[PDB]
């Protein structure tokens, strides 16, 4: 809700409701140095080839 | 018990609820199907630049160009395809013969190993000439 | 019988949870079995006046 | 009720709730008064949630419009007669771009 | 059908279980991926 909300620059709002449990499994958290190491590899995979 | 498929070959009372009735007289704008067509085309991923890499022998795959030739070749190739995706005759934007002096530009290819030696003879046929010429043999004669 | 092997069941003194890696692999230990739930992503979107 | 429109699901009978302005949320009951604009970006959603108390529980809104055109209905006041068709249908067809 | 916790619109039953079972309530197609709803248009 907050991430979606924030990417959206306040022009609309995002609610998702959901009930209390502990077994919900959605991996999606990583940090920033794993992105960077993949933009890395994004940007050495052009290699001039327009 | 639920099987998944492999997409890549691997190593082998009254019911009615008073408010749900459906009037709809919304025309969005700009309309859905509009900017998913457009969505799609975005949300592909970049494609695959494989050229220059061993391959699973151990051989260099692309093709045997001059790498600043390789490169004059692909700016060609993106600037025909931009003209095609503008369904024009010439495209408005270009990729090649820009202002630009980029003649020292590269590209990778097939040309050159990992070695910085030429593939004008692909590694395996030169590792294999390299172990016949010292292999022994039974006695004769 | 490899008896170090099987030590949670011969030793009397073991804890259930030791192991003896990287010397020995035991063939018989305590195993954690789980069951999760992966929803969709679900969202609603709300209109700003 | 401002532009932090936003409602929490009741759960194991729990009647469900919504943000009041001052950063408190209440039940779908009393009087409440709304911009028009919120219920036009919204339409959809709050025929769903708050049309069945608007018929037959205890929950009255007040619509900020300032300005709107109205078409009469007469009837007689010897017979038995409801309002409640042509409000559901007023409400129904709001659009975040037209009203009748 | 109506699903309350999302206010969306369903037509089944079985649907109307999946769908809170997406919510994670108990069930009193796992091909899906991520659902979406407006709340100013049935779309």
């Amino acid at each position: 809700e907050w991430a979606l909300t924030e990417c959206a620059q306040g022009y609309v709002t995002v609610t998702s409701p959901y009930a209390p449990s502990v077994n919900r499994l959605m991996p999606y958290r990583i940090s920033n140095a794993e992105r960077q190491i993949s933009q890395i590899i994004r940007i050495m995979n052009i290699g001039n080839n327009a | 018990m639920k099987r998944i498929p492999r997409k890549t070959k691997g190593k082998s009372p009254a019911t009615t609820e008073p408010g749900t009735s459906n009037r709809e007289q919304y025309k969005a704008r700009p309309g859905i199907a509009s900017v998913q067509r457009a969505t799609e085309s975005a949300e592909m991923p970049m494609k695959n630049n494989d050229e220059g890499t061993p391959d699973k022998k151990g051989n260099t795959k692309g093709d045997l160009v001059n790498e600043h030739s390789e490169a004059k070749d692909e700016a060609d190739e993106a600037t025909k395809k931009q003209a095609k995706d503008t369904d024009k005759s010439k495209a408005q934007v270009t990729y090649s013969d820009t202002g630009i002096n980029n003649a020292n530009e590269l590209s990778r290819s097939g040309n050159v190993d990992n070695e910085g030696g030429s593939n004008q003879k692909p590694m395996s046929t030169r590792i294999a000439e390299a172990t016949s010429a010292i292999v022994s043999k039974h006695p004769a004669r | 019988i490899p008896v170090e092997r099987y030590n949670i069941l011969t030793n009397p003194d073991a804890p259930p949870t030791q192991i003896q890696l990287p010397e020995v692999v035991d063939l018989y230990n305590v195993v954690t079995r789980y069951a999760y739930e992966t929803p969709p992503i679900t969202a609603v979107v709300m209109g700003v006046p | 009720f401002g532009r932090d429109c936003r409602i929490s699901f009741g759960m194991n009978g729990a009647a469900p709730m919504i943000r009041d302005e001052t950063g408190l949320m209440v039940p779908f009951e009393g009087n409440w008064i709304f911009p028009l604009a919120l219920w036009q970006m919204n339409t959809r959603y709050f025929n769903q949630q708050f049309d069945a108390w608007i018929k037959t529980g205890e929950l009255r809104i007040r619509i900020e419009m300032g300005a709107y055109p109205y078409m009469l209905h007469y009837y007689d006041p010897r017979q038995y007669a409801n309002a409640w068709n042509l409000t559901s249908a007023w409400l129904e067809e709001i659009t975040p771009t037209s009203i009748p | 059908y109506q699903c309350h916790v999302c206010s969306a619109v369903l037509f089944s039953p079985l649907d109307l279980d999946a769908h809170v079972a997406s919510h994670g309530l108990h069930g009193n197609i796992q091909r899906h991926i991520t659902e979406f709803i407006s709340s100013w248009q049935n779309h």
